RNA sequence: CUCUUACUUUUAACCAGUGAAAUUGACCUGCCCGUGAAGAGGCGGGCAUAACACAGCAAGACGAGAAGACCCUAUGGAGCUUU
RNA sequence: CUGAACUCCUCACACCCAAUUGGACCAAUCUAUCACCCUAUAGAAGAACUAAUGUUAGUAUAAGUAACAUGAAAACAUUCUC
RNA sequence: CCGAGCCUGGUGAUAGCUGGUUGUCCAAGAUAGAAUCUUAGUUCAACUUUAAAUUUGCCCACAGAACCCUCUAAAUCCCCUU
RNA sequence: GCUAAACCUAGCCCCAAACCCACUCCACCUUACUACCAGACAACCUUAGCCAAACCAUUUACCCAAAUAAAGUAUAGGCGAUAGAAAUUGAAACCUGGCGCAAUAGAUAUAGUACCGCAAGGGAAAGAUGAAAAAUUAUAACCAAGCAUAAUAUAGCAAGGACUAACCCCUAUACCUUCUGCAUAAUGAAUUAACUAGAAAUAACUUUGCAAGGAGAGCCAAAGCUAAGACCCCCGAAACCAGACGA
């Protein structure tokens, strides 16, 4: 511990103290980085490379209309309602080798993933759901518990 | 769970086993032996040094003394022996004077011969051969 | 009273030696303590100088004749 | 800083902190420049573009900032059209 | 130079008064 | 508290041969929790130490001291006890082998000082020993005479070695 | 310290090498434990090395006893009559070895 | 003085008594049994503390929050003095900031 | 461990009775400097850093780890020879000492761990005979642990039994991350 | 006071009884000079030196006693005064 | 010539810096399982005291020191002195 | 024991200040500065310690680094080779 | 050889469960524990401060009725120190146990007694045979300091090297703390026994599990995730405030 001083005895200031001169995390001006942050809407990216490995896998069905309850039971996509998340966004990274056909229904799509499945056949739309529905949507079972 | 020590008897006994030879407290007293047992154990650790130097102030006295009921310094006799290639030490020196006083006349002889021997070359130009005990035998 | 055996066993062990030390017991023969053959013995005390003994020769230069009087006056004692 | 809260014995976070840094996914902390809304009228343009840019802290500023922010402000956001999405990774990082 | 006084302590009874 | 001084009279020695010789008789007794200092009880029986019974008695019958009159009544006590008990046959020839005195159980109590300040005094009590041998007294050792001097001192001469060498 | 400790002369016994050498190692008891991990290096040392250690010393004799303990020991006596009590408790088959072997080269 | 002068009495173990040779027994009861317990619903102990860990204060807060509404008024005082203590210990003293 | 909770506690400086006074003047009466007389300096004072009970040692293995643990001590036993499987657990008779000398004539080790599949289903006869032994233990299939598998030296298997626990352990190997505790209803589970 | 003296009592000292306190790192505890954290029983160089009580003395042991009250320091207190 | 812990010689080698930092071991206690004249492998913790004018208790030193106490004779009746 | 009583409680008040801080063994290890109601203290550098990564570090050859000005200084910086 | 030493019980601690609670006759709110007379008085009303903010002046966590999670998030604040929700989510619960203490411990407790204080109030210490004491000349001994058995012989940190030999010879300026530096005539310590002081997050690291997933809902994830191991002392002011007790 030291001789003597504020080491020694336990007493040293607080973290950020720089013994009186104007710290660095108060010095700094104040900016809206963060501003918002907890109400700002989030969207779990969900590739076609991932999607295209899932159908693969047998892990999703492109046989029967594919919606977040499906991704989430095949464990293709992790969704947190209470971390402000809103559901997938469908983006084109993987567009060039994505050979499936299928019916999918996500939150957000880019234009050149909207493409990619439309060139094959399939079908997508993008759907939306508040807050309580996605928590619903994702995880029905511990919802069809609540008698509600 | 609450522990005390149960043998602190024995690491007592450890350091007062030590300290029984000495004299008044601190031949029985923890806290006075600890300190005086740590001394004496450093004592005897440095003393192994001293040991050594006395033991050879001690040959050199010795000798000194058996050179000298010879006629001889303590310096020229062993400075000669060694220019003889005599590579007696002092320990067995020191002994051969005590128990072995013929054969040390005859060292102090043999050294007094080559110290002769130096004189007469120093004095000389070049002239005269070497001395026949100044010879040195060469190793290869 | 302190928790523990090992440390009373210990003291126990050093209160029977000094007990000895007061009271030295009274020599006995080592025949008579633990570990002890003979015919063994016998073998080695020749092995150790190299001597090529002769076992039975060597066993009655060992038998005194006291040992043998007292030795008949025990068998007599005990009416064997 | 509160290491265990009195309520919940949880460790708490230096709101000051979040109200002038930015942290990247990364560990990087992004930053203003102190003064860069003052006296702007005696202030060069080079010096004035200099106070605009927003720069990154160093290691020990970073490791402080993480001390004083708990997890929570660590975690992987996917904000929709963010302005600094790209910055959230590294690349072509050696050591 | 302010008056220091400090008062006598007594000790307890009893440490004093035990019979065999 | 220890009690073994009471105990060694009681020490029973087998029967002697034919041949080894008299052993003398050996006495034990004390007297225990005597109110008087060990300190000062110790010069009493310091002076009494290999004196004989008689003449033990004697310095302590003329003596002024408190513990001389506990010391003759212990002594007086001990010798009728080995004639009686310990069969001895004369009663004046014992000596005194061992006296010695030793620390008994105090008691603390409060010695009032000034300025409401005290101290703690001890009531002292004390032991005292006696070890009685029949026999006369053994004769006192002579002082060491010239003759001996100089034959310690020759023999120390005769003793040393040649050190550190063969 | 050596003023705190006995000493002595460097000596022999009955002149030992002068006319012939003499094993001044007379006698090695033993006492291992059937069971005990403190004994698991001697019991080691009893199948394998007691057995062709008393080959090379016939002038030992050696008293192997199992029986239980917690501390396993050697105990070596020697002619002039010293008795030497040698622990070997959790020693290794080597480390035994080593000892034994000391112990038999002793006075 | 300080060591005692004879052996304690013998100590005398049954290892094999109902409880040690049942020791362990449902441990798994989770993981063979359907998940329909969970190991942490066999402990037996404060309510407070069933299934849960946390360091002295954590703790004392756990208790006050779980308990404290039937403790003793002298016990109760000591916990809040306790939490009090170690508030203080935790947030502003030691080596580490 | 998992638990374990110790009731040890002691009281410190604060609930040590009394001690709110300081003991005598801080200057002057040449004695050490104290405030109270329940210092943990003082014979009877409160306890520095005794323990501050009771105290909780819960955690949680994770679920694979504790079920590959299982998996273990079984191929442990049947590596050693210390494994046999039965086809039932029917004893002849109730007579604890029929199951003793039957342990001994097939060199059993000295404790044996018997395990059925059910508790309800276990046969009269062997609830008979344990019951009233101390080395030979019967638990149900549920009450399978590595703890009771090392203390008993031979464990005994019937073959519902070693159905039970394949079953089991290797659902671990092949299963999903959980979206919810396996309490509640899955597809396929249980069985 | 120059300039002190005599006597009595107390204390004192010895014998008997009773029996504290501060103090105490350990001590086998000399003098001179020199040295040194700058004033030495303990270091260097010299000198002195069988052992052990009792009674005096107060030069030293930087003697005991009270964590200096003077002085300064502490983002330590308190009393009082006030534009 | 004398003269180090410098260097050489026989054998061995982790074995001479405050604060701080890294590492290898370990006394006793309890628990699990061993062991069974005092142990082993592990899990734990009120887990180690030559020093805080430390706390409690014992006994020393100062010290048998400072200090303390009962008028006289007698037949213990009494008388005398103050 | 009154510059403002005593008792209990808040209270384990607070102290950048003094004192104390308990088994064994080995190893590395001595320090440019800045700010601060700060100089009896802290925070950042610097030095120091452990682990990890991969590549040069130290010692240095020529060549090269200012006029103004009185000491035309000892030197330094840079630097392949080794 | 004394003084002493040694002991294992008394009880106690932490949980669980369970709601809790008196009583012989007589006396007792006046000066309580006092058989027996003319009165009529009557309860409520924000805690403060230490302390933290390295001063301090706004400010500075204190069960308030479900574990968990949402979350140390929204939000509050000399926007500093720090304080800090809710919607929503949602499990278990079989007293008679103990890796708790064992006479300086554990309750202060053999007792709120002795003793201390006018009062409020403060507040101890300690016991130890055996189957039988209607076996008491009984239970051996061995162990701290202090003494005794047994004072002392030039010279010196009291020892070391040694030596035929205790000493004589040679070598050697106690310890701790504190300092640029201490034999220092700087600090603490008579001695023995017992007691008496390093508590934890953030990351990282090491070793297992599984792996684009990990985790026994929450959370994290561009090799991650889960679990474990391993780092943060003791004593001490003058003070401040509240409520009692005292002429
Ligand atoms: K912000
Ligand atoms: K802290
Ligand atoms: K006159
Ligand atoms: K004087
Ligand atoms: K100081
Ligand atoms: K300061
Ligand atoms: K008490
Ligand atoms: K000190
Ligand atoms: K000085
Ligand atoms: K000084
Ligand atoms: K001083
Ligand atoms: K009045
Ligand atoms: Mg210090
Ligand atoms: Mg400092
Ligand atoms: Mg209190
Ligand atoms: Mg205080
Ligand atoms: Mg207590
Ligand atoms: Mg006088
Ligand atoms: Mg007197
Ligand atoms: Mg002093
Ligand atoms: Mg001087
Ligand atoms: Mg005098
Ligand atoms: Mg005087
Ligand atoms: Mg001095
Ligand atoms: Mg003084
Ligand atoms: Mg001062
Ligand atoms: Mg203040
Ligand atoms: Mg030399
Ligand atoms: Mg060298
Ligand atoms: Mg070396
Ligand atoms: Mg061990
Ligand atoms: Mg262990
Ligand atoms: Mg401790
Ligand atoms: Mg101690
Ligand atoms: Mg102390
Ligand atoms: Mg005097
Ligand atoms: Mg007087
Ligand atoms: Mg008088
Ligand atoms: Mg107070
Ligand atoms: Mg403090
Ligand atoms: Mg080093
Ligand atoms: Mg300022
Ligand atoms: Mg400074
Ligand atoms: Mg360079
Ligand atoms: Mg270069
Ligand atoms: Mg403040
Ligand atoms: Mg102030
Ligand atoms: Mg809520
Ligand atoms: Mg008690
Ligand atoms: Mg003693
Ligand atoms: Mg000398
Ligand atoms: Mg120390
Ligand atoms: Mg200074
Ligand atoms: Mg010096
Ligand atoms: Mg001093
Ligand atoms: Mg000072
Ligand atoms: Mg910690
Ligand atoms: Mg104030
Ligand atoms: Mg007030
Ligand atoms: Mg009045």
């Amino acid at each position: 511990r030291g001789h003597k001083g504020e080491r020694q005895r336990g007493t040293r200031p607080r973290l950020g103290f720089e013994g009186g001169q104007t710290p660095f995390y108060i010095r700094i001006p104040k900016y809206g980085f963060n501003e918002g942050h907890s109400f700002r809407r989030q969207y779990k990216p969900l590739s076609l490379n991932r999607l295209q490995y899932l159908i693969d896998l047998g892990r999703v069905d492109p046989s029967q209309p594919i919606d977040l309850t499906q991704l989430v039971n095949g464990r293709g996509v992790t969704i947190q309602p209470l971390k402000r998340d809103y559901g997938v966004q469908l983006v084109e990274e993987g567009a060039d080798t994505f050979t499936a056909k299928v019916n999918i229904e996500v939150q957000l799509a880019s234009e050149l993933a909207i493409a990619a499945i439309e060139k094959n056949g399939g079908v997508v739309t993008t759907a939306f759901y508040d807050p309580r529905s996605l928590d619903i949507v994702c995880k029905p079972v511990p919802f069809f518990l609540r008698g509600q | 769970l609450r522990n005390r020590v149960t043998d602190r008897y024995f690491r007592i006994q450890e350091v007062l086993k030590h300290a029984r030879h000495f004299r008044g407290r601190k031949n029985r007293c923890y806290r006075l032996a600890v300190r005086t047992v740590i001394r004496a154990f450093v004592k005897c650790t440095k003393a192994r040094y001293l040991k050594k130097k006395n033991m050879r102030t001690l040959w050199i006295n010795r000798i000194t003394a058996a050179s000298q009921e010879h006629g001889l310094k303590y310096p020229a006799l062993i400075g000669n022996l060694v220019k003889c290639q005599v590579e007696l030490n002092r320990k067995v020196l020191a002994d051969l004077a005590i128990y072995e006083p013929k054969t040390f006349k005859s060292l102090a002889a043999l050294a007094s011969r080559r110290r002769h021997e130096g004189f007469a070359a120093a004095l000389g130009d070049g002239k005269e051969p070497e001395g026949i005990f100044s010879r040195v035998v060469q190793y290869h | 009273v302190k928790k523990g055996f090992r440390a009373a066993f210990r003291f126990q062990k050093e209160l029977e030696r000094q007990r000895l030390l007061r009271c030295p017991p009274p020599p006995v023969r080592r025949s008579e303590k633990p570990n002890w053959d003979y015919h063994a013995e016998i073998q080695a005390f020749g092995h150790r100088l190299q001597e090529n003994f002769s076992l039975d020769l060597l066993k009655t230069a060992f038998v005194n004749s006291c040992y043998i009087k007292s030795e008949e006056a025990k068998r007599q004692q005990l009416g064997i | 800083l509160t290491y265990f809260s009195a309520r919940k014995g949880k460790r708490k976070t230096v709101k000051a902190v979040i109200d002038r840094f930015l942290r990247l996914h990364c560990g990087l902390w992004v930053r203003r420049k102190a003064g860069y809304k003052k006296k702007l009228w005696k202030k060069t343009p080079a010096r004035k573009k200099r106070l605009r840019e927003f720069v990154f802290c160093n290691k020990t500023q970073s490791k402080l900032l993480d001390k004083m922010t708990t997890s929570f402000w660590k975690r992987r956001n996917w904000y929709v059209d963010d302005p600094y999405q790209k910055y959230h990774d590294r690349t072509n990082l050696k050591v | 130079t302010k008056k220091r006084f400090t008062p006598p302590i007594y000790q307890p009874k009893f440490k004093t008064e035990k019979e065999f | 508290i220890s009690r073994k001084w009471e105990k060694k009279n009681k020490i029973v020695y087998p029967p002697q041969l034919p041949g080894e010789p008299r052993r003398p008789a050996e006495i034990y007794h004390c007297r225990r929790q005597i109110k008087y200092s060990k300190d000062k009880m110790w010069y009493l029986a310091k002076l009494i130490r290999g004196m004989s019974i008689d003449q033990a008695l004697a310095q302590l019958e003329f003596n002024d001291k408190k513990g001389a009159k506990i010391i003759k009544e212990v002594l007086l006590e001990a010798q009728d006890m080995a004639v009686r008990d310990h069969n001895v046959e004369f009663r004046s020839n014992l000596y005194i082998a061992e006296s010695t005195s030793g620390r008994g159980q105090c008691l603390k109590r409060i010695r009032y000082h000034g300025r409401g300040r005290f101290g703690i005094m001890e009531k002292v009590y004390c032991h005292y020993f006696v070890k009685l041998v029949e026999g006369p007294p053994p004769p006192p050792e002579p002082p060491k005479t010239a003759v001996a001097h100089a034959k310690e001192y020759i023999q120390q001469l005769r003793s040393r070695t040649i050190v550190h060498t063969l | 310290t050596a003023r705190g400790t006995p000493s002595r002369f460097l000596a022999s016994v009955l002149h030992n090498g002068l006319g012939r050498y003499v094993q001044q190692l007379q006698r090695l008891s033993f006492s291992v434990s059937r069971d005990g991990a403190s004994s698991r290096g001697a019991r080691e040392f009893v199948e394998r090395e007691v057995i062709d250690f008393a080959r090379r010393n016939p002038g030992v004799v050696i008293y192997v006893n199992s029986r239980p303990c917690c501390v396993p020991r050697v105990v070596a006596e020697y002619l002039n009559g010293a008795v030497r009590e040698e622990s070997i408790h959790c020693k290794s088959v080597e480390e035994i070895s080593t000892l034994v072997q000391k112990l038999a080269d002793q006075s | 003085i300080g060591i005692r002068l004879t052996l304690p009495p013998p100590k005398v173990v049954d290892r094999w008594n109902e409880k040690r040779a049942m020791f362990g027994v449902y441990d798994n009861i989770g993981i063979l049994g359907n998940f329909e317990k969970h190991p942490k619903e066999l402990i037996r102990g404060p309510i407070w503390l069933r299934g849960w860990k946390g360091n002295e204060l954590q703790r004392c807060i756990r208790k006050r929050k779980m308990v404290g509404s039937r403790m003793f008024a002298d016990d109760l005082h000591n916990l809040n003095k306790r939490i009090r203590y170690l508030y203080k210990h935790f947030n502003r003293h030691g080596k580490f900031r | 461990n998992f638990k374990r909770i110790s009731y040890a506690k002691t009281k410190t400086r604060a609930e040590v009775r009394g001690g709110g006074r300081k003991p005598w003047p801080q200057k002057g009466t040449g004695r050490a400097r104290h405030g109270s007389i329940r210092s943990p300096l003082w014979r009877g004072g409160g306890v520095a850093h005794g323990p501050r009970g009771p105290t909780s040692y819960y955690y949680m293995l994770p679920m694979k780890v504790r079920a590959l643990g299982l998996k273990v001590a079984l191929t442990v036993k049947l590596a050693q020879d210390d494994l046999h499987i039965m086809d039932s657990l029917e004893l002849p008779t109730g007579d604890p000492q029929y199951l003793t000398e039957l342990a001994h004539y097939r060199r059993w080790g000295d404790s044996v761990l018997l395990v059925d599949l059910t508790h309800e289903e276990m046969p009269q006869s062997i609830v008979e005979a344990t019951s009233r032994l101390k080395t030979f233990n019967l638990i149900p299939a549920v009450g399978l642990n590595v703890h009771s598998m090392l203390k008993h030296q031979t464990l005994v298997l019937t073959l519902p039994t070693v159905a039970f626990l394949e079953d089991k352990l290797l659902w671990q190997d092949s299963r999903y991350r959980p979206l919810y505790p396996f309490s509640l209803p899955y597809s396929d589970f249980p069985r």
